[PDB]
């Protein structure tokens, strides 16, 4: 039982576990984000609300004015996402904030304030956002990719044995805040506790306890417990509490309480404390191996003669313990020596530290900022604090505070952004206690550890520093004026935060042109996870901390949806169930137990708590009357796996794919694929293009229906009820009384795209899938878009394969297809692209813009304007103008025996340079608008005012459309009120609506109910007593251009970029590569079926790919799209009704494995035929990767393409009838076409552009340049003794002017020789060293 | 961290792989396909200053009348032949009357 368009579609899932979850919105990470960066939140901590609350009121330091605030606005738009394309400028709104000011008694003592004035000002610029989830910034989608970073607070990490003289093996404890300044705490290479204040130069640790201020004995209650000794009856003692036995380089010997504790060789590092507080002792005797190393803490005396023994701060001795026998006064306090067990490297470093106070540790400081530089003695105390307490300096948000308690195993519950000075000695504590197994490093990658930065928090951090850095005008100035009589606003400048914020989106660090290469791509790149950046590092100044992976990935961060080439791991994407918690810690779904099963009460935990509970994994299975069939419940944890019995789970996952990000997602076969070509899967799919002939994956996940709808990209019935119109960009519908809102029409809206450009110059438009009177649901498919099949996704095509090598072509991935594929049209893309033009300023202020290149090359020219502009709907190629910004030349010299010809003699008229902008040389397709702009004074030119009126007869018609189709909703609301008793109310419906006022309905309130809604109608139609100019003046708007350009122009290029060789195909299972040649239908193999197959790739490649669902979407295709061939010759005889029902039913019902059922006996005999159609072009599938229709169930469908069983087959050949010494792996496999394209990049030059910097060749085919011969291309010239080649490079096809100028005419000559003349790179560089101040020159042989 | 796991894949790829089998050998083929993607400039670089201090070798003269030459050997790491005499000799030239007694 199915939806109402699904009487069109329905996909069949095979899989095999209990998912009682499914695919949420993929955008959250821009969406909520974008909404918490701009949200009035009355107490939260974040976005720009708390940038604000976070600097102001700026009560001023000169203790006379006073900058109030109240919140943030953004309101005033004027472009919109169409003109933003169409003019290009970034679709943005300003940022506006409420400022007040407030004044107190100057005269008097009773009243205590006099003064109170409050506005709002502006204060910056805001991108703007879509319900598919996207924005657009100078012409384009350029969107912010979000940040996986080490969590603000600190860090305790092990450089465990880098270099230096003794390989040094380190511990450490390291400060990374949100925003701001550093510090670092670790050991020196001789072996001292060391700092690095802001990561500067080596400092010891003991100055930033006298900073903090600490004496000498305040650091030992700090950090030490006190080791006590005495001597009682005829022995030596210690005196103890049941912890203190921790780190002992146990050289000896002990018992204590009543057996053996310690022997000779087992140092007592903190992991044996368990032995000790089980056993409460209180006492020990030891050899003097522990009597001596181990310094006294106090001075000590001798009552038996009136005399000392020792001092503070001194060791023991064997002529010292003598005197100790004797002393009377038999007790010593000494300190911990023993590694770890408290770090001596405090009491040590105390006596390698030449700072004494707090003064001298901060001047010293001061230094460490300014060498050479008088230490200004209230600045060297504000130079440090404002590292960890500054105003700009310094923050963690509450987020950063709670990893800071966290990693320091804190209790409370309560603190502050900032630091304290006190805070740190914990710090300081776990890296005097960790250095040798006290505990380890801070668990890094953990992704509960490791945090997210969404786009809005990316954004956030920008305002937590520009208004504590650029407000400076505004901050000195409000010292100055008497504020009683001036207000919160009047300094105020406005411009950098216009394009310091519309470009954040633009140009920012993470914020590139989006993926739009196919829907898939751009639903991924919306949940893109960068590594890079503050908070991580870059490609180059990188290892592997940014490029591996972390078991904490599974369930949250696919390891295979990202970047080839060194760019692999540096970004990643969020898997389809993953989201995060309010620290930015990554979660996944779970099930759940109660009273002894893994019940369906699903729940959401964190990656700490993947680290805390027992999580079955998807293997385990239920029971009869029982439990499991899972005798021994296979578990895992943090990312790691186990085995248990029934009587130990708390969870399990939900699903396979909460594992896989959106493109992985979509591969119906990785148990049985390396990750090698996994990850190609997950980026083919993504450089796969529009195609004029689009069809489905018929194999598939289920995902090719979520992705469909994941971006907006097919329109979806958000009301739903039954069609009421339907145009190629226009769709409305029409609800009734159990939903319709209390004074609405009853009415919804679902038009649709049309051509424009995009971010890789892919063409975008959308159709219907709906007709007039359908009914529909909530959640019914109402279009199609540019890589969809009538209510699901394509990404391409499919196409019968035969896995096997051909007569050379198909060598390494490598492709032939059928003239077959060329003959349908197929494969060939479509693509929209831009090209423009301007007038300066002159003198005057225009510049000429015309068609006049007179014997140059004429039929370029034919397709123009008077403005010398060419029109939208005609068709252009290779070499035709687009916009006529010609060129006089002059040549002039003109003397009576220099006057050759022309200025006398003929072609008498003008020399214009071919100049004006024209199609490139291999570009071909249809211009599909046309624009001129201007500063807005100058109202707009012919070419865009007969365009106004192409643009204004869309709405002047559709307006007229919408007034009927709204009151034709409305006023039969009224009219049904008047049915509900005035039952004759079809006498009314066919009137001017003013006498409907001549009625009445019944002695009821129902006549009431019809009055209130008779006085309603004339305030409600006001919505539409706007609608038509709000569009015209966006075009006849204009924009300055800055000073130096009066005018632009613009033409869109329609480019049909047709299946062509060299060009590249794929498909989903990492098979990628070249088209290699065209084949005529017989020049290609045949199948058993007596028919040829449309593309040959080899599998001699396969074994080296080690990847096989490649083999298996192939074999599956084949049952798959044999299902709707078999269609087609059955739907022309029928043979009986149930004869229909028997085969497009049993398609469905043949199953054996599986958790689904497309049960279409639940549908009836017409539902059945409805969807024939889609079936035609074949079965669609679903599996969830992981959970998938293996080999068995294969071997079970292909019983309705009814070739064999085996999936590999007696091919033949189509030119000479044979048939091969074995059968050959064959079937149909989903195929793409790729953004590679050849098509765009037919870039040779004979000759062309010129760097004046140089002489030498431009490069670009944005400057049709000249390509590099590199330094390794010489190697094999001079390898091969090659001299003459090698010269032709470096001089006759280069920098070499007069070289150049002299071979390219020496073909005249007929003599095609060198006659070189100077390098002129070499020219520039005896000048360049020169310039420096090196003298060069030359002499003769 | 390049050493063997105590996780083994007891399948092969006709038997299939689950979830754990596919994301611990992901973890060895992120590594690889990384060292791949990096390792390579520690050759390449290492090439250009080749060339720099490799280059003069043109073949200009004809003997030098350097009457020496190294005693080169087969492969032979005492217990082995990992390369016979060919393959090491291939068009070089000697430096000595060399002769040994033993069949011929």
């Amino acid at each position: 039982v199915y939806s109402y368009t699904e009487k069109k579609r329905i996909r069949k899932d095979f899989g095999k576990r209990p998912q009682v979850l499914d695919v949420p919105y993929l955008l959250s990470i821009q969406l909520d984000s974008f909404q918490k960066f701009i949200e009035q939140d009355p107490e939260g901590q974040y976005g720009l609300e708390a940038a604000f609350r976070s600097v102001f009121p700026i009560q001023s330091y000169s203790g006379n004015s006073e900058l109030q605030y109240v919140s943030y606005r953004l309101g005033e738009p004027v472009f919109d996402v169409q003109e933003c394309q169409i003019r290009g400028v970034t679709y943005s709104a300003p940022l506006r904030v409420k400022l007040r000011l407030v004044i107190y008694e100057r005269e008097a003592p009773e009243g205590t304030v006099k003064d109170i004035k409050e506005q709002e000002v502006y204060m910056g610029e805001i991108p703007l956002m879509t319900d598919n989830g996207t924005f657009v910034i100078n012409g384009t989608e350029r969107v912010i990719v979000s940040q996986l970073h080490r969590s603000p607070g600190v860090f305790f990490d092990s450089d465990k044995g880098k270099t230096h003289s003794s390989g040094k093996v380190l511990y450490n404890a390291r400060i990374i805040p949100y925003r701001g300044s550093w510090l670092d705490f670790e050991f020196d290479p001789k072996d001292n506790l060391f700092v690095r204040i802001d990561r500067r130069r080596k400092l010891p640790a003991t100055i930033i306890l006298r900073a903090l201020n600490y004496t000498t004995e305040q650091i030992l209650d700090l950090f030490f417990e006190k080791v006590i000794f005495e001597i009682r009856d005829n022995k030596l003692q210690m005196e103890l509490v049941p912890e203190r036995l921790r780190g002992e380089t146990a050289s000896f010997d002990i018992e204590a309480n009543g057996k053996v504790y310690v022997e000779k060789g087992r140092r007592i590092t903190a992991r044996h404390i368990r032995q000790l507080e089980k056993d409460d002792v209180k006492l020990i005797e030891v050899p003097v191996e522990y009597i001596a190393g181990k310094v006294v803490a106090k001075d000590y005396i001798d009552e038996s003669t009136g005399e000392l023994i020792c001092a503070a701060n001194m060791e023991l001795s064997l002529d010292l313990l003598a005197k100790l026998s004797q002393s009377g006064h038999k007790r010593i306090e000494t300190l911990f020596t023993n590694d770890l067990d408290h770090g001596p490297y405090i009491s040590e470093t105390l006596r390698v530290d030449p700072t004494n106070d707090r003064l001298s540790a901060l001047v010293e400081i001061y230094r460490m900022m300014r060498p050479g530089e008088p230490p200004t003695r209230e600045a060297a105390e504000s130079l440090f604090e404002n590292l960890f307490f500054s105003e700009d300096r310094y923050d963690l948000s509450a987020v950063g505070r709670m990893k800071f308690n966290r990693s320091l195993l804190r209790e409370e519950i309560e603190g502050s952004g900032i630091l304290s000075k006190d805070d740190i000695i914990d710090v300081m504590k776990k890296l005097i206690d960790i250095r040798n197994g006290k505990g380890e490093v801070d668990d890094i990658d953990h992704l509960g550890n490791r945090r997210i930065r969404s786009v809005g928090e990316m954004a956030e951090n920008q305002f937590r520093v520009g208004l504590v850095r650029v407000e400076r005008a505004v901050k000195e100035r409000l010292s100055l004026g008497d504020l009683d009589t001036l207000m919160p606003q009047d300094m105020i400048n406005a411009k950098p935060i216009s394009a310091a914020v519309k470009e954040f989106f633009g140009s920012s660090q993470l914020s590139q042109f989006m993926d739009q290469n196919n829907p898939l791509s751009e639903i991924t790149h919306k949940r893109r996870i960068s590594a890079l950046g503050p908070g991580g590092l870059t490609r180059e100044r990188a290892g592997f901390e940014v490029r591996d992976v972390h078991p904490t990935h599974y369930g949250r961060v696919c390891p295979i949806e990202t970047p080839e080439g060194p760019n692999i791991g540096l970004i990643n994407s969020l898997s389809v169930y993953a989201q995060t918690n309010e620290y930015g810690f990554l979660e996944t779904p779970y099930r759940k137990v109660t009273d002894g099963v893994v019940t369906d009460e699903i729940h959401y935990l964190s990656a700490i708590e993947e680290g805390n509970y027992v999580i079955a994994q998807a293997n385990s299975n239920l029971d009869e009357e029982g439990h499991f069939v899972e005798d021994l419940v296979t578990c895992r944890s943090k990312g790691e796996s186990s085995l248990f019995s029934r009587d130990q789970v708390d969870y399990m996952d939900v699903s396979t794919q909460q594992v896989v990000s959106v493109g992985a997602s979509l591969i119906p076969f990785l148990e049985h694929d390396d990750a090698n070509r996994a990850l190609m899967g997950a980026n083919m799919q993504r450089q796969a293009v529009p195609t004029l002939r689009a069809d489905k994956p018929l194999v598939g996940t289920g995902m090719e229906r979520a992705v469909a709808v994941d971006s907006g990209v097919t329109a979806v019935a958000k009301r739903g009820g039954v069609v009421q119109y339907v145009d190629a960009s226009r769709i409305v519908i029409k609800v009734n009384e159990d939903e319709m809102y209390p004074g609405e029409a009853g009415i919804d809206i679902y038009n649709l795209t049309k051509y424009t450009r995009s971010n890789q110059n892919t063409c975008i438009n959308q159709m219907p899938c709906v007709s007039l009177g359908e009914p529909v649901e909530r959640g019914d498919v109402l279009a199609d878009g540019p890589s969809t099949d009538l209510g699901e996704l394509a990404l391409g095509q499919n196409m019968r394969v035969a896995f096997m090598p051909w007569n050379g072509y198909n060598f390494e991935d490598s492709i032939l297809v059928s003239e077959r594929v060329v003959q349908e049209d197929r494969f060939t893309t479509i693509h929209i692209q831009e090209l423009a033009c301007v007038s300066r300023d002159t003198k005057l202020g225009p510049e000429e813009i015309t068609a006049d290149i007179p014997n140059v090359g004429e039929a370029a020219l034919s397709k123009l304007d008077e403005s010398g502009i060419v029109y939208i709907g005609a068709e252009v190629t290779g070499g035709d103008i687009l916009v006529g910004k010609v060129t006089p030349k002059g040549e002039t010299q003109l003397t009576p025996e220099e006057k050759l010809l022309r200025a006398i003699f003929g072609e008498k008229a003008s020399d214009v340079k071919d100049s004006s902008l024209r199609v490139p040389n291999g570009v071909s397709g249809t211009v599909i608008d046309v624009q001129v702009f201007t500063r807005d004074g100058v109202e707009k030119d012919k070419r865009a005012l007969e365009i106004e009126e192409m643009q204004l007869k869309q709405a002047k018609k559709d307006l007229s459309e919408e007034l009927q189709i709204l009151e034709a909703g409305l006023f039969s609301r009224i009219r049904a009120v008047l049915v509900a008793g005035g039952v004759e109310a079809e006498k009314l419906d066919k009137l001017p609506r003013d006498r409907w006022l001549e009625l009445g309905l019944t002695d009821e309130e129902k006549q009431n109910q019809l009055e209130q809604l008779a006085e309603q109608y004339d305030e409600l139609k006001h919505e539409f007593e706007k609608k038509l100019e709000a569009k015209r003046r966006k075009i006849t708007q204009g924009d300055d251009l800055a000073p130096g350009v009066l005018k632009i122009v613009k033409v869109y290029l329609a480019v049909k970029r047709r299946i062509q060789p060299g060009d590249k195909m794929a498909g989903r299972h990492g098979n990628k590569g070249v088209i290699s040649k065209i084949n005529p239908i017989e020049d290609m193999p045949y199948d058993e079926n007596g028919t040829p197959v449309d593309i040959v790739l080899n599998p001699l490649g396969v074994p080296s790919r080690m990847n096989i669902g490649q083999i298996l979407e192939t074999h599956l295709g084949m049952a798959a799209k044999g299902i709707g061939d078999k269609i087609n010759a059955m739907l022309k005889q029928q043979q009986e009704v149930a004869k229909l029902r028997e085969f497009i039913q049993r398609a469905y019902d043949l199953g054996a494995d599986v958790r689904q059922k497309v049960d279409l006996s639940t549908f009836s005999d017409e539902e059945v035929m409805r969807l024939a159609e889609n079936l035609r072009k074949g079965m669609p599938i679903a599996t969830p990767v992981f959970d998938g229709a293996k080999e068995a169930e294969i071997k079970e469908l292909l019983k309705l393409g009814d070739l064999p069983t085996s999936g590999q087959i007696r091919l033949y050949d189509g030119r000479t009838g044979e048939q091969f010494e074995r059968p050959v792996t064959v079937g149909y496999m989903y195929m793409l076409k790729l953004n590679h394209l050849v098509d765009d990049k037919m870039h040779a030059r004979s000759t062309g552009s010129y760097s004046l910097v140089t002489q030498q060749p431009l490069g670009g085919k944005a400057q049709f340049g000249g390509q590099r011969f590199g330094e390794m291309e010489v190697w094999a010239l001079e390898a091969y003794g090659a001299a003459y080649t090698l010269q032709e490079m470096l001089t006759v096809k280069s920098d070499d002017v007069n070289g150049r100028t002299k071979m390219y005419k020496n073909i005249v000559d007929g003599n095609h020789q060198m006659e070189p003349g100077m390098p002129e790179s070499f020219n520039v560089l005896l000048k360049e060293i020169r310039s420096l101040g090196i003298n060069i020159e030359l002499e003769d042989e | 961290d390049g050493s063997i796991i105590e996780t083994p894949i007891t399948a092969n790829f006709r038997e299939g792989l689950n979830v754990l089998q596919y994301f611990i050998s992901t973890h060895g083929a992120r590594k690889g396909l990384a060292d791949t993607a990096l390792k390579t400039a520690n050759s390449g670089y290492l090439t250009r200053r080749l060339v720099d201090v490799a280059q003069d070798l043109v073949v200009t003269e004809d003997d030098c009348g350097t009457h020496e030459g190294i005693m080169m050997t087969p492969v032979i790491e005492g217990g082995d032949v990992k390369e016979p005499l060919r393959d090491r000799v291939l068009g070089r030239v000697t430096a000595e009357d060399v002769l040994k007694p033993g069949t011929a």
